[PDB]
């Protein structure tokens, strides 16, 4: 993809501003409760029956962080997202089989968690960046699927 | 389909966002015209296509127009949305897909606007609810 | 939703291709795990996921079975496919983009099979029919 | 996108053995059968009130030839599509104003009558090639619009 000066920046400054500890938990939570069949594998972490128990679940938390530190690579060097996933995408495929649509409903409620975190400078310019970096993202970590 | 819970949440939502929706409005389309440029063959009849425009202005009040009657009629779709879908399916002829992108540009602005009462419950409900929206209208489609 | 015309068109068309449908769910899902690969990860627990396979042949046997219930219980897919629905939601848990995949190869198979029935009338019908089913599917997820 | 050998043979094969003055028309006229919306650009092509005159009008059926045989300069290099369709690109966008999800769904219905075609012979693995050809063509397609 060929990335403009403007997206770079846009890319830098939403992720050097994001609480990962904090937007992390609030990604992955939101999208175990809008798209519910996520939940198919984390059985392991126990009561995900209903939002709040969702919210409270500190495995959740755990992992929604671990997940947005994993965008760290991505941000770092934009021009090489596919190799760079490479492994990871391996992994969820053979290993945790998960079903990568999955990582395209992570990626829109990390959008609708992003919107409110920055508001109004949340313009359909950075928009346009933002959907278009984890859209790249999104598609490196289902390449590896065979 | 809508349950109970979900029709409470819309109708709750839509209680407190309501006074802003011509700002929603102006600023879903703003959005969809600028991250998806392709919606932009639909008004290619305006005499420009621009962000925060007059023309985008007064198209938000009709999509809000649009959503408004869905939250009143939210009990029945298909019959509450019996004249947009025969204007988009006969006259319009807007393919399904936009109505997905619009619906996406719709629950961004909400978050930017009201981050707080944007929960993941009112976000679980509304998705859905936007869905049979777009679902209603594409009733007198094919 | 199905109209007259709809519904006319579908229970015809299964009258005709209803005596295949174990070959036609063999070469659905036979076609879906190799056209779109993702969608092995359902069958995980298996030791692999082969076209044709007698695995395969058995499954495309309960969702072909699924359909002949759907064509039976076309006029109210929500309530027909109730237990269905259940099934996917709490237990299986299948994103619903693979419902439209699945889809889409039944409608390839049908077009290889009976090339002469599967007119563009029909095939509008049973794609409106087909995504009645993946919505009646989805209908206990969220 | 790395074409294998049996996905440049698997094209050329199909492509060579379709006589595009019934399969143009067929797709077209199933597009505006299953995808009415598709109509949208053809307010001057006459009658299509219905499926029995869209399959009667002359006009639909020679801009199903011309679609068809829009796809021969991709099958002769697979590794230029983008390139080789940006003028079309813009003609369709700014000229044309049509949607570009058509694209898509076009392609669909040309699967869908290549299939017919083909009978048995359309395997999973032919269909995969194919469909691959086709999203690439329709990525192309739809690339210049801004
Ligand atoms: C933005 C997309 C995502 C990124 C960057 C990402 C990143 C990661 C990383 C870095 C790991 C740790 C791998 C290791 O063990 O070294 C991981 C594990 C995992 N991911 Fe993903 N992931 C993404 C989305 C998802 C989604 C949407 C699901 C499923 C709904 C998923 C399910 C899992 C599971 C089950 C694990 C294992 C956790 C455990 O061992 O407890 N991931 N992910
Ligand atoms: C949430 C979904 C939507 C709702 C509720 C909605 C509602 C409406 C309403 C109420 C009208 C006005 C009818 C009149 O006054 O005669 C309208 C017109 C129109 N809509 Fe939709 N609409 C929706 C989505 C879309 C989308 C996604 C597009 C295309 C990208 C679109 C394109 C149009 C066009 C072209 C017009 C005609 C306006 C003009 O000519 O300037 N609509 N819409
Ligand atoms: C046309 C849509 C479909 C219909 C009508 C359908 C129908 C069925 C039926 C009747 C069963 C058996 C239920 C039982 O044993 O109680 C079943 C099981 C199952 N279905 Fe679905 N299905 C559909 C689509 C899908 C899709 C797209 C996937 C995933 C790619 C899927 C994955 C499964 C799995 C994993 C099982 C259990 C198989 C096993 O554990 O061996 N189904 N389906
Ligand atoms: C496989 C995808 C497609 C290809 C390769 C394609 C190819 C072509 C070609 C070669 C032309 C003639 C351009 C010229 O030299 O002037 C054309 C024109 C046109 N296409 Fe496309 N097209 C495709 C899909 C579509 C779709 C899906 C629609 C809309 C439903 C569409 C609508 C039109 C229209 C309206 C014209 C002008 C017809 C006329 O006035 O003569 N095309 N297309």
């Amino acid at each position: 993809v060929e990335w403009t000066d403007f997206e770079r920046a846009t890319i830098k400054d939403i992720f050097s501003k994001l609480e990962y500890d904090v937007v992390g938990p609030a990604t992955l939570a939101r999208c175990l409760v809008v798209y519910p069949w996520t939940q198919r594998y984390f059985g392991k972490f126990g009561n995900l029956y209903n939002a709040a128990a969702i919210a409270q679940n500190a495995m959740v938390s755990k992992h929604g962080t671990t997940i947005l530190n994993g965008l760290d690579r991505a941000v770092k060097n934009m021009d090489d997202i596919t190799n760079t996933y490479a492994e990871l995408s391996v992994l969820h495929s053979e290993k945790l089989h998960v079903d990568p649509d999955n990582f395209k409903l992570l990626a829109d409620c990390l959008t609708i968690v992003v919107a409110a975190r920055f508001g109004s400078a949340f313009t359909g310019e950075v928009q346009a960046a933002f959907q278009k970096f984890m859209a790249v993202v999104v598609s490196s970590l289902g390449k590896q699927y065979r | 389909s809508l349950s109970d819970k979900d029709k409470a949440a819309v109708r709750a939502l839509w209680s407190k966002i309501g006074k802003s929706s011509d700002a929603i409005g102006n600023d879903a389309l703003s959005r969809m015209i600028v991250v998806y440029p392709q919606t932009k063959i639909y008004f290619s009849h305006w005499p420009d296509v621009t962000p925060g425009s007059p023309n985008i202005k007064a198209h938000g009040k009709k999509v809000m127009g649009g959503i408004a009657l869905a939250v009143s009629k939210i009990d029945d779709l298909k019959t509450g949305l019996m004249e947009l879908s025969e204007q988009h399916a006969y006259k319009l002829r807007v393919d399904p897909s936009n109505f997905k992108i619009l619906n996406h540009c719709i629950l961004v602005v909400i978050s930017t606007m009201f981050p707080k009462e944007f929960t993941p419950e009112a976000h679980v409900s509304l998705d859905k609810f936007l869905s049979g929206v777009a679902l209603a209208l594409a009733e007198r489609y094919r």
